[PDB]
């Protein structure tokens, strides 16, 4: 949802 | 005033729509797919296999809904009372037998409601408060023992396509190039196609084998070719490779032509199939004959089942081979098993036409043991 | 089903205006925001009674038995 | 790292390099089978000066690699090294000669030392991918970080 | 604030100008591999890195701005419910969608959806939602969002079954 | 580039053999008899490291594709503004990002590639 | 199977599938969605020939290369030399009626080979069709206000339907393996040739290539999710 490194 | 050549606005969309909608309606996917059943899909059935060894099956004509009462005429039958009496919204199946020395009712069929052989379909608004049933039943379902049932749209893969795999580390096969050919009407036999590279990136000689049905051994691609008609080299190589400069490719080929040096003949060719598929006691013709058979009825039936169709095939297995290599010298991605457009939505429809199949295929049988057992239909369908 | 005898929230009787409502829009060619406050219904709590109601009994009105 | 060698992002690299491992299929470009018989003079020109520069049983066919000096020099590798690494692999079984690090071109060359061209396609094959020029087994990328 | 969602809107606008340029200089075959990666990995690597310190500091300045009277601030500095990373999605920048930490794949030949065309690695193209919840998706954001949201869906169903036999 | 040669009567393979005698490359068949010289010593070619691929797709009807994008630069030939331009059509993860623009009025290939190493494109 | 494809595009609803096991694996047809039922090739295969299509028993690719292969319904027919007008002849004839709508053709100009698929089960939707027939301009969508007028005309008086607009080749059906081929604009206004700072940003029309445009972006939603107000500002779980 927010971002790579992140949740999709 | 109001150019009718005047570009159209995004509000102007909706209208669009709602005439879309307004033919359409909601659950159209349900209604035409079962009204093709109906319409064309059911006849077409009757007219596979509709012959015994003579007794032919002919026309077939659907009835409105009716209900078989017990101690009592055959009624009319409208959803609304089949709900509430624990009935099932089935229409009378008649077909046109022609018995010649060598009407008749056969079955119910259970009707979408809303379909066009529906009492509903063209029941005006009143005619529906009447008979009462809601004016805003979309029904897109059947309503079996009392229960509204709807049928889920399967989803599968498509038929007839070609597609490369690759494949895990640890097999021998580096890839595949599949295809799963089954015939549009009469009988849907789907015997896969399997065209395998043996041997990973760095492995000797890595060969191409195809997977033939009733065969039990890959096929060098070389020896199809040859069964198939296509004897030379140059001429095999050139269904595969339609490029006389993409000498990768070519390359990537030679093992394979070097794989089914030995057989130099279409009946040398047809021999070597002919014998992995048969015992140890057959006489070569037959051996040949299966061959000839199987490359005819088995191998890409999709295509053709006749006779003189040998070039076809013999393209369409080279296409599958190009495809395959393709994959393999890394200019193509391997196939995308979920893209939307390589797959279908079965429905009622289609669905109602596998059962029906078999079913009928079933009353075939005992016919060839008015001597029709009517329910064997009925039955099934309901079941 | 029918237009409710009161407002949910406040108590306000609108049992009494949905005929009026409806008039106020054929008959006089009102727009419901006129229509409403013309009928009394000043807070937003006793119009969204009315402008949101769905007389769905003029259905059920339709079936014989 | 060692003890007193954290800060020497070159000892790092270097390091780097001993453990990454590597096969000759990293560091070629192109293999290629010629017919050339004569062991002395040669039917490819760019190859005179290398056989010439080899004089201060063998076959006719040749197995002639073309080495990238990017992953060459990147990888810390020597023609020397690349080339002594192949020959200490084939016994006495395979002649092999290649190019100097000064010359424009990495080549290598072997011949077999009747079937050839074919158990030269295999050996071709083996090299590309059984010969360890440097590194560890398993170890495939390394990276850096601080 | 007025000011903010230009402050913020910029921050962005910068974000895909530093990819545009990472870009041409890619397609120009100038970019250099970072040893053990290729140069299309490295590539996306980048211009994830931008994007992601875009949407960053679009939050922070969203929080910055954020009064004592704002409510939701006053929730997050008291504890109970909602942190930076929700405050930033809802008021500036909603973020980048990805499925299996990558950016939405050419599911189509080549592209992501049929609007836009081939080889396209913009960051409106492979799924960076530039709006925020207040401002609304738009359909292309929308679907990326959708399908980041699967994703996620699909692990919980995952991750929630492989613990409960775990922990027994 | 290896490109072989098939028999002149069967249409078949032909096979390196070597004539020790003369010390020369000759291609025999192994059908019927038939043998010819050879053209280049060349018997075969493995790329590690590959073009080949790279432009496939170039048609004469690529620029009524509506999915390729579009450019204006100047090709080195006509100088003409009509261009459809793609990334590398081979498959691989090595491979850059480098693009290849066709000129629509004479169907010119022309690269992006800074470091432009070849001249055909094929 | 259960994540959620480029390709659903239209076709299924991206919002509305079961939590749990289910998740992913049983979809929603979004609104305007369809499914093929099913039409003969015969007459189409029969075209084809009579349009130049040369026959595989007589095919030699050294001695053209350049052909494009056609395959109808997974079958390889033949090759065809200039493809070209043939394909604009085939979307006429579909876009009259004499080849009906629910037909999918491809043309893969690159990969050389033109497909056309006849059998059930195929998903569609319809879309604005767009070309440049129209001098005035430039590229503008074929429906214009003249036939929303027909439309409403027939609407009020409750004859111009649904069916009038695909026989007048206003509106297509799309299947998503067509789908490849074409460029779509998301609004019929970026058709055309100091900003509301609250709006939500967009992109640019830098295409001159559309070749359809969407009747509206909200219908790649299935019923579930049409009922969601707003559904472009929540979340998308
Ligand atoms: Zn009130
Ligand atoms: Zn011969
Ligand atoms: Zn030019």
């Amino acid at each position: 949802i927010w971002g790579i490194g992140c949740n999709p | 005033f109001e150019d009718e050549s005047a570009p159209i606005t995004a509000e102007d969309s909706w209208a669009v729509i709602s005439a879309f909608f307004r033919e359409k309606g909601l659950v159209s996917q349900q209604l035409d797919s079962f009204n093709q059943f109906v319409d064309y899909t059911l006849q077409d059935i009757i007219c596979e296999d509709s012959t015994l060894i003579e007794i032919s099956f002919g026309k077939i004509y659907v009835t409105k809904p009716m209900v078989n009462e017990s101690d009592g005429v055959t009624h009319a039958l409208y959803p609304q009372e089949a709900r509430l009496r624990n009935l099932t919204y089935s229409s009378g199946l008649f077909v046109d037998v022609k018995k010649r020395t060598y009407k008749v009712f056969i079955g119910r069929l259970p009707i979408m409601l809303r379909s066009k052989n529906c009492y509903l379909s063209e029941a005006t608004e009143s005619d529906l408060y009447k008979l009462k049933e809601c004016p805003f039943d979309m029904g897109g379902y059947f309503i079996i023992n009392g229960s509204e049932k709807v049928l889920i749209a399967q989803e599968r893969s498509a038929g007839n396509i070609v597609q490369v795999f690759k494949k895990a580390a640890p097999s021998p096969i580096s890839h595949v190039a599949e295809i799963r050919s089954a015939l549009e009407k009469g009988s849907r036999f789907i015997s896969t196609l399997q065209v395998k590279l043996y041997g990973r990136e760095g492995s000797s000689a890595r060969t191409i084998k195809a997977t033939l049905p009733y065969i039990k051994q890959d096929i060098p691609i070389v020896i199809i070719f040859r069964a198939l008609g296509i004897i030379p080299d140059g001429e095999i190589l050139e269904h595969i490779c339609y490029d006389v400069n993409d000498w990768q490719m070519l390359e990537m080929l030679k093992p394979c032509v070097e794989d089914g040096f030995v057989i130099q003949d279409r009946e040398t060719a047809l021999d070597f199939i002919g014998r992995r598929g048969t015992a140890l006691g057959i006489k070569k013709e037959k051996r040949i004959q299966y061959a000839k058979d199987i490359l005819q009825k088995e191998f890409l039936p999709h295509i053709t089942q006749l006779e003189g169709f040998e070039s076809r095939k013999a393209f369409f297995l080279g296409y599958m081979i190009n495809r395959l290599l393709l994959c393999a010298l890394d200019r193509k991605d391997q196939d995308d098993r979920d893209h939307f457009g390589k797959k279908r939505l079965d429905l009622a429809g289609p669905l109602l036409a596998q059962l029906f199949k078999t079913l009928f295929k079933k009353l075939t049988k005992d016919i060839f043991r008015l001597a029709i057992n009517a329910k064997t239909i009925t039955s099934g369908l309901k079941y | 089903m029918i237009v409710p005898v009161r407002c949910f929230s406040c108590g306000k009787v609108v049992g009494d205006k949905w005929e009026s409502y409806l008039n106020l829009l054929q008959e006089d060619e009102l727009d419901e925001g006129t229509a409403l406050s013309r009928l009394g219904l000043k807070r937003y709590c006793c119009r969204r009674m009315i402008l949101t109601h769905v007389d769905l009994i003029e259905k059920f009105l339709r079936y014989n038995p | 790292l060692e003890p007193g060698h954290a800060a020497d992002q070159e000892q790092a690299k270097l390091i780097r390099s001993a453990i990454e491992h590597t096969t000759l299929k990293s560091v070629t470009i192109a293999s290629e089978i010629y017919y050339d018989p004569d062991p002395r003079s040669t039917v490819i020109p760019e190859d005179e000066e290398i056989i010439q520069l080899h004089f201060s049983q063998q076959s006719p066919w040749l197995l002639r690699l073309e080495l990238d000096r990017a992953a060459m020099n990147d990888k810390d590798l020597t023609m020397g090294q690349v080339g002594e690494r192949i020959k200490q692999t084939f016994k006495n079984d395979l002649f092999v000669i290649w190019s100097e690090d000064n010359d424009e071109k990495l080549i290598i060359r072997c011949r077999v030392v009747a079937e050839e061209d074919h158990m030269l396609k295999k050996i071709e094959n083996t090299m590309l991918e059984n010969i360890t020029l440097r590194g560890v087994e398993n170890i495939e990328r390394v990276v850096m970080m601080k | 604030d007025g000011p903010t969602m230009r402050e913020i809107t910029e921050t962005i606008a910068e974000a895909k100008k530093k990819v545009l340029d990472v870009t041409k200089e890619a397609q120009a075959n100038l970019l250099t591999a970072k040893h053990g990666m290729t140069l299309r990995e490295s590539f996306e690597d980048n211009v994830v890195r931008f994007l992601n310190e875009a949407r960053d500091k679009a939050g922070r300045l969203a929080e910055v701005n954020l009064k004592d009277l704002n409510n939701v601030k006053q929730m997050v500095m008291a504890g109970s419910k909602g942190s930076f990373i929700n405050i930033a999605q809802m008021s500036a920048c909603v973020g980048q969608q990805s499925v299996e930490g990558k950016r939405i794949a050419f599911g189509f030949v080549d592209r992501t959806l049929p609007h836009f065309s081939k080889d396209d690695y913009s960051p409106e193209s492979k799924g960076f939602v530039e709006n925020s919840y207040l401002r609304g998706l738009t359909p292309q954001e929308f679907f990326f969002h959708a399908m980041g949201g699967r994703e996620g869906l699909i692990d919980t169903a995952v991750k929630t079954a492989e613990t409960g036999y775990i922990q027994r | 580039m290896t490109t072989f040669r098939f028999c002149r009567d069967c249409n078949n393979m032909l096979y390196p053999r070597e004539d020790k005698e003369n010390n020369r490359l000759l291609f025999e068949c192994r059908t019927c008899s038939y043998v010819e010289e050879a053209g280049s010593p060349l018997v075969y070619r493995h790329e590690l490291i590959t073009n080949i691929g790279e432009t496939a797709g170039v048609v004469q009807d690529i620029g009524s594709d509506p999915t390729l994008p579009r450019s204006d630069r100047e090709c080195p030939k006509c100088h003409s503004r009509e261009n459809v331009f793609f990334q590398s059509q081979q498959r691989r993860k090595d491979t850059s990002m480098v693009l290849f623009f066709v000129c629509l009025s004479c169907s010119h290939i022309f690269t992006s590639d800074q470091k432009n190493k070849r001249t055909q494109f094929s | 199977p259960r994540q959620l494809h480029n390709t659903h595009w239209g076709l299924v609803c991206p919002a509305e599938t079961p939590e749990g096991q289910a998740c992913g694996l049983v979809k929603n047809l979004s609104l305007m969605s369809c499914i093929s039922v099913g039409t003969d090739p015969m007459p189409i295969i029969t075209f084809l020939s009579e349009w130049g299509m040369e026959p595989l028993e007589d095919y030699v690719p050294h001695q053209s290369p350049d052909a494009t292969r056609v395959f109808v319904n997974g079958v390889w027919h033949g090759v065809h030399r200039n493809p070209a007008r043939l394909m604009e002849t085939l979307r006429t004839l579909r876009r009259k009626g004499d080849i009906n709508p629910e037909v999918s053709m491809i043309r893969d100009i690159r990969e050389k080979e033109l497909k056309i698929f006849t059998d059930a089960g195929r998903v569609y939707r319809p879309l604005f069709i767009v070309e440049d027939d129209e001098s005035l301009g430039h590229k503008e969508l074929k429906v214009r206000k003249g036939h929303i007028a027909k439309l409403m005309a027939t609407e009020y008086q409750d004859e111009y339907t649904w069916s009038s607009l695909l026989n007048e080749g206003l509106v297509e059906y799309i299947d998503a393996e067509e789908e490849e081929s074409i460029l779509i604009a998301m609004q019929p206004e970026d058709l055309e040739p100091d900003v509301d700072p609250a709006k939500r940003i967009r992109v640019s029309h830098h295409a001159t290539t559309f070749t359809h445009c969407e009747i509206h972006p909200s219908m790649i939603l299935g019923v579930a999710a049409s009922i969601i107000p707003f559904p472009d500002h929540n979340q998308s779980p």
